[PDB]
DNA sequence: GGTTGGTGTGGTTGG
């Protein structure tokens, strides 16, 4: 389904405040 | 949790607070995985050495919840247990091997803004994800430090996964593949950690793949809360999947 | 207060 997008985030295009320090984690 | 921030509103929307019915009482986090099933860690259930043996009928669940202990009217959702399955290995005599257990709700909850499932890994999911240096996400009202401090509002911290052999010499306590580590090692300038009340909330990893939050860990153990040379332990959600299919696919 | 703080021409929501 759509397990794993939140309404008020992903659904939105809008970043919460400290998901990209995750994204950089990757790098 | 230790060092971390207030949530934003519908940060963690899978996030789900364990109540005893009486004494009203929070007892640990929980994430809920579909409408009807909610995931949890089995010693916030079961835990002979304190006297803890809940069955469904002493517990609720709350859903959408932001504030601790405010009830957050036309926001959280309360749903009753149908049935709790703990795994049938979970080990509380020694080191809360597969420290994992499921939850039926009696009614499905419908979803909202506050209100949305996490994802579970697959194979592929869990072979990229959990690496050691990778960030997750740890999000709970538990303890705001060791005792030996409650927040107002859920708190959330991001914290490195941690190389196996370092979480084994952090500790005598026998690690197993059901487990992994996460923290801050001492001299990396930043902190944070779980804490007591935590327990059964998720760790959690934004896929760079298709930009899904999955569920890798399930907050279990630790020794103190924050302290240097030591990190926190959870749940190794993959490597009990088989269980946690089994258990749906046979009792929905 | 209330299944609930401390303030709302609410808020993550009424009166
Ligand atoms: C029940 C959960 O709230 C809690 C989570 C602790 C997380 N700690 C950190 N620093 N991330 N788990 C517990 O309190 C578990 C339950 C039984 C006791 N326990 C411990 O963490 C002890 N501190 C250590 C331990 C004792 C026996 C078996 C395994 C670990
Ligand atoms: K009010
Ligand atoms: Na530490």
């Amino acid at each position: 389904a759509d397990c794993g997008l939140r309404p008020l985030f992903e659904k939105k295009s809008l970043e919460d405040k400290t998901e990209r320090e995750l994204l950089e984690s990757y790098i | 949790i230790v060092e971390g921030s207030d949530a934003e509103i519908g940060m963690s929307p899978w996030q789900v607070m364990l109540f005893r019915k009486s004494p009203q009482e929070l007892l640990c986090g929980a994430s809920l995985i579909s409408d009807r099933w909610v995931l949890t860690a089995a010693h916030c259930l079961l835990y002979p050495p304190w006297d803890k043996n809940f069955t469904e009928n002493d517990l609720l669940v709350r859903i959408g919840k932001h504030s601790r202990t405010r009830y957050e009217r036309n926001i959280e959702k309360i749903s009753m247990l149908e049935k709790i399955y703990i795994h049938p290995r979970y080990n509380w005599r020694e080191n809360l091997d597969r420290d994992i257990a499921l939850m039926k709700l009696k009614k499905p909850v419908a979803f909202s803004d506050y209100i949305h499932p996490v994802c579970l890994p697959d194979r592929e999911t869990a072979a990229s994800l959990l690496q050691a240096g990778y960030k997750g996400r740890v999000t709970g009202w538990g303890n705001l430090k060791e005792t030996w401090g409650q927040p107002s509002v859920l708190q959330v911290v991001n914290l490195p996964i941690v190389e196996r052999p370092v979480c084994k010499d952090s500790t005598r306590i026998r690690i197993t593949d059901n487990m992994f580590c996460a923290g801050y090692k001492p001299d990396e300038g930043k902190r944070g950690d779980a804490c007591e009340g935590d327990s059964g909330g998720p760790f959690v990893m934004k896929s760079p793949f298709n930009n899904r939050w999955y569920q890798m860990g399930i907050v279990s153990w630790g020794e103190g809360c924050d302290r240097d040379g030591k990190y926190g332990f959870y749940t190794h959600v993959f490597r009990l999947k088989k269980w946690i299919q089994k258990v749906i696919d046979q009792f929905g």
